[PDB]
């Protein structure tokens, strides 16, 4: 196809399909003897796939993996979702952590007097000081 | 031939590029796709196919075979020339007589200089 | 004091110690015979609040801000708090864009039969498809 087209339907912009296709993670799309990379709709649906995986936050390589599958007749659904509940899993266990840090943050901030004073707690006691 | 060069374009499994729309595309006397192309090339790989063994019958030009090769041309000319990879292939004609022309010139550089020879 | 003491004491690594240097976060600790950074207990200090202010998830500048309003006792813990109180409101956008994606994670993870199918709902979902 002409590419603006397809990446203005996707959203996408030339550079950043380039950088996916350098990451071998789509059919790389023929050229033309001019050399406008040409562009199908098995490339299409595939960067559709690309984009929302790592929206979904399957990373580079493995929103790679649910591409070779999507080419792959014989996939396993059953791996498919194993790879989404560890996703899933990875993204409770980031909630927590961040749970973690803005408990600590809050219980920083409401002992802090908020009055213009230098002598802040917060601030002398992230240092190990006195 | 471009049935050669349509091996070629279908080589690789596939192209939509613009080497397709150079090659046969009939005008009314858009890239192409597999089915318009495959029927397109078929009745010219039938006269390619019927066209070459009659060339033996009693004759090179002999008039049977004469006329059917008649026919694949004319078959050929409501069709159009295909792009400057065509070149390649008059070229690749002209490197025959680069080569064959040249050997006469070179049987010549031989013979016609050193002794005495009619013309 | 050497880049060994003051790190083994607070717990950097020496090439993001020398980083933060660079960066001018902490001050520019004075210098020996041959160059070798000779640091003191105020940069050791330096170090530990520049730490617990990135662990805690500040980017870089607003952590080194911080440290250099450690060294002016003309702050304001009225700042300190906003400062927290942003960082807090950062935390909270990134923890329900989780929770929400996560959710539909989970309804598309309910969507499959996860069954070594080849025809998973899933590959077709995110695949621009139908
Ligand atoms: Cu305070
Ligand atoms: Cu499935």
């Amino acid at each position: 196809m002409n590419i603006s087209d397809v990446a203005k339907i996707t959203g996408l912009t030339s550079k950043a399909i380039r950088f996916y296709e350098e990451k071998g993670l789509v059919t790389p799309p023929m050229r033309s003897e001019n050399g406008y990379r040409t562009y199908t709709q098995q490339h299409l649906n595939e960067l559709t796939l690309l984009r929302q995986a790592r929206q979904v936050g399957f990373n580079l390589e493995e929103s790679g993996e649910l591409v070779n599958l999507f080419n792959d007749p014989q996939r396993h659904s059953a791996d498919v979702k194993r790879r989404t509940l560890e996703k899933v899993a990875e993204i409770e266990r980031h909630i927590e952590e961040l749970q973690s840090m803005r408990d600590q943050l809050l219980a920083l901030a409401n002992a802090c007097p908020g009055d213009d004073s230098a002598d802040c707690p917060i601030i002398e006691n992230l240092s190990g000081c006195c | 031939y471009l049935l050669e060069q349509y091996d070629r374009v279908e080589a690789e499994e596939a192209r939509l590029s613009d080497l397709i729309t150079g090659f046969v595309d009939p005008n009314a006397e858009n890239s192409i796709d597999p089915e318009l192309a495959r029927e397109k090339f078929a009745e010219l790989r039938a006269q390619y196919v019927v066209t070459r063994d009659t060339i033996k019958a009693k004759g090179r030009s002999h008039a049977t075979a004469q006329e059917e090769i008649l026919k694949l041309s004319e078959v050929f000319k409501q069709f159009r020339l295909v792009p400057k990879q065509f070149d390649y292939l008059v070229n690749s004609m002209r490197v025959m007589m680069d080569r064959v022309r040249t050997q006469e010139r070179l049987i010549m550089k031989l013979c016609v200089e050193q002794c005495k020879m009619p013309k």
